[PDB]
């Protein structure tokens, strides 16, 4: 009855003074915005229908028109930044926040969804949704003794919207809002639904991406053990966000990194560093590079878990981006490690793959590798074995590459290669 | 990363 309407018919119905005609026209608009392969959002906006839908949001006595207008506005707010801006300019934020308290769960869910889209536009609309006071009601919707009593889709939408209120970082979310949301996020992080877990881990990864004080908030809530556990998950939708969060945390201080190590994260990296998905491997190698840049006892915990052979493996066969992250890990390890640890690195077979990566067309990997070389050589001089290492770099065919690097565009490259070719070779 | 915006079909 309201399927395949024209925008002109929808306007005639909404401009009538008949609440039921307006309801049917709004349902027609919703169906047009929720089914058409390319919904006509721009024409709906041009017709001036957003203010009318926003007004319908406030019709407590006609819950159906509330629901239909909320759905239509949700779908308009799901488009371009300009269309979301059109929804916001109609006054929709406070109306949806008021609707969060509806006695009807489908309407409350639709309001949560609309606010999720609005906040997902970016930091400005996120902060505006927060200023209108959405966090209190949203969290009130989860103030139940057991989350399992809530409908799966309801909880999933609430979790995703909260994750969007934690998203984007220029500016980052207000600190008071983060402190107010984090407890509920931990509670969701201990829920059994995989979608809730994935979205909550993504929220944590948002909140851990930035300065060490934000990381300290998250780590003070005591979530690192659960993040490691989820790192062990069988579902990549759960392992990917968890790995992002752990890597972010290890970009912080050595003590936050130590919190990760203590939770048992390293035991998971033999799988992650051999994972069939390139992204998991790359982000695990980046996490490893931020761990090997830590203290010598943390490098020693990397060694004790048997992860140096896996780094050699990644450096030997992997996607080039993963291989570059591995080169970074090696240079950090050599820069901060003892002589015993660097000797162990050489004994594990680092030299040949490190050499083979000097045939690449990226200046930064070349610099990183040559610095790793200088460090390994410096450790060799403390033992008087620099000649052994030079012979080893010659048998793998590396001196030829360093010699060709003697004539390289970038200055640092040829300076480093000349210092090595002259000082050690 | 989850989609920032979602249409309800």
């Amino acid at each position: 009855g309201t399927v395949n309407w024209s925008v002109e018919d929808i306007v005639k119905g909404i401009n009538s003074n008949n609440l039921e005609s307006q309801l049917q026209a709004t349902q027609a608009a919703r169906k047009l915005l929720s089914r058409e392969k390319q919904p006509p959002i721009d024409n709906i906006i041009r017709a001036g229908l957003i203010p009318k839908f926003v007004s319908f949001l406030g019709k407590t006595d006609c819950s159906p028109i509330q629901f239909e207008s909320a759905w239509a506005l949700t779908n308009i707010a799901s488009g371009t930044s300009e269309q979301t801006k059109a929804v916001v300019d109609g006054g929709a934020i406070p109306a949806f926040i008021s609707l969060l308290a509806s006695p009807h769960a489908h309407i409350s869910e639709q309001a949560v969804w609309a606010l999720g889209n609005i906040a997902g536009d970016g930091s400005a609309f996120r902060d505006l949704v927060i200023k209108h006071g959405a966090i209190d009601p949203l969290l009130a919707l989860l103030a139940v003794p057991d989350l399992s009593t809530l409908a799966c889709g309801y909880l999933r939408n609430l979790t995703w919207t909260l994750s969007n209120l934690c998203r984007n970082k220029n500016p980052a979310p207000p600190l008071d809002a983060v402190e107010q949301i984090l407890p509920t996020l931990v509670r969701l992080l201990h829920h059994n639904d995989p979608e809730v877990l994935a979205d909550s881990c993504w929220a944590i990864s948002y909140l851990t991406d930035g300065p060490n004080e934000r990381i300290e908030m998250v780590v003070k809530k005591g979530v690192v053990p659960q993040l490691v556990k989820l790192l062990g998950a069988t579902e990549l939708p759960i392992v990917t966000p968890a790995l992002r969060a752990i890597g972010n945390i290890v970009t912080g201080t050595d003590e936050q990194t130590q919190k990760v190590i203590d939770a048992g994260a390293l035991a998971v990296f033999p799988s992650l560093l051999t994972n069939p998905k390139t992204n998991i491997q790359k982000e695990a190698t980046w996490t490893m590079s931020n761990i090997t840049a830590g203290r010598q006892d943390q490098i020693q915990q990397v060694v004790n878990h048997g992860l140096v052979p896996f780094l050699v493996g990644v450096l030997s066969k992997a996607d080039f981006k993963t291989q570059k992250e591995a080169a970074w890990a090696i240079t950090n390890y050599t820069s901060g490690g003892t002589v015993e640890q660097i000797v162990y690195l050489v004994h594990c077979g680092i030299i040949e793959p490190l050499m083979n990566l000097l045939s690449a067309k990226d200046t930064k990997i070349i610099q990183v590798i040559l610095d790793a070389i200088s460090n390994i050589f410096q450790a060799a001089e403390k033992l008087g074995e620099t000649e052994k290492l030079s012979i080893m770099i010659e048998e793998c065919g590396g001196l030829d590459k360093i010699e060709a690097l003697q004539r390289h565009e970038n200055e640092s490259v040829y300076k480093a290669s000349l210092n090595l070719i002259e000082k050690y070779f | 990363p989850p989609k920032p915006k979602k249409n309800r079909e």
